């Protein structure tokens, strides 16, 4: 459901 | 101290579609 | 929310998302108030009844959204958070009283047309507006029925007379709280939802025409009932440990 985000954040 | 103040409205003149209820309601 | 609308875009550019990083979910509604700080309800973060204890690695706060589910580029900030700060007397165990907490961002935010924080409620602009008959508004990107939106949504609520909101529910109401919501027979509908938690209800001013945020989205039975009403937290009666944790931090 959601579009990823930019993985920079999910760190 | 610009709270409050929204930049698409506010501070263009610019209401929103429904504020006039809240303001009416006042 | 229920039986609101779409929000217009830059309608409320203090909305903020408390999205979990994994899963990757929308956790509840909140609103910026200052370029780092976000204010939302506590049972968002803590609420022990359902095993929900998150942290500040747990969580990204998304402001400047529109879309729920999109990642609005060039448009939204998504935001890591430095410290939670819960109301020490927040009640879990029995109403939800005291329902706020306080996230300091890790680093500043800057404004835009879609990034704009709310007002706080001095003494006088709550004694002057948080009056019965009276209406707010409240936004937020959750359930549209007891189904969710895929654009932020909004609903104006009249501010419900004290007793009525003590009839309308076996919970003990404290003067923390105010209810917010049509009667049955005032044939207009609305409310918020679930999702739609630790989102503000804010008025606008007459005075200087300022946005301020009044209550913080709480708690309810079910969604859109009628006669039973929203609940929401008293920002202004809570607004000496805002302004505390503020300035201490
Ligand atoms: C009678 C219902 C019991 N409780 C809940 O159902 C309840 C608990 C939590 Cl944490 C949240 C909640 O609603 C959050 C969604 C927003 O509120 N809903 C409505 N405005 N319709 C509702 C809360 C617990 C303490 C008082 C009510």
């Amino acid at each position: 459901d959601f579009e990823e985000i930019p993985e920079e954040y999910l760190q | 101290a610009d709270c409050g103040l929204r930049p698409l409205f506010e501070k263009k003149s610019l209401e929103d579609k429904t504020e006039r209820e809240l303001l009416e309601s006042y | 929310i229920v039986e609101g609308s779409d929000a217009e875009i830059g309608m409320s550019p203090w909305q903020v998302m408390l999205f979990r990083k994994s899963p990757q979910e929308l956790l509840c509604g909140a609103s910026l108030i200052s370029d780092r700080w976000v204010l939302t309800a506590a049972h968002c973060l803590l609420y022990p009844p359902w095993d929900k204890n998150f942290t500040e690695n747990d969580l990204l706060v998304r402001i400047g959204k529109h879309s729920r589910t999109r990642y609005e580029r060039n448009i939204e900030k998504i935001s890591m958070l430095e410290k939670i700060y819960i109301h020490p007397r927040y009640n879990w165990r029995e109403n939800l009283d005291r329902d706020i907490a306080l996230m300091k961002l890790k680093k500043p935010v800057a404004f835009s047309d879609y990034i704009h924080p709310v007002c706080l409620p001095d003494r006088e602009t709550a004694a002057s507006l948080l009056q019965a008959g009276y209406k707010g508004r409240v936004t937020g990107w959750g359930n549209l029925k007891e189904g969710q939106p895929s654009v932020l949504q909004v609903v104006n609520l009249p501010i419900v007379e004290r007793p009525v909101c003590k009839d309308s529910t076996r919970i003990r109401i404290t003067d923390n709280m105010f209810c917010a919501g049509y009667k049955p027979d005032e044939g207009k509908r609305g409310d918020a939802c679930e999702g739609d938690s630790g989102g503000p209800f804010v008025m606008k001013s007459p005075f200087n025409n300022r946005w301020y945020q009044m209550g913080i989205v709480s708690w309810g039975e079910g969604c859109d009932r009628d006669g039973k009403y929203g609940f929401y937290t008293h920002v202004f009666r809570l607004k000496k440990w805002i302004q505390k944790v503020i300035d201490q931090f």
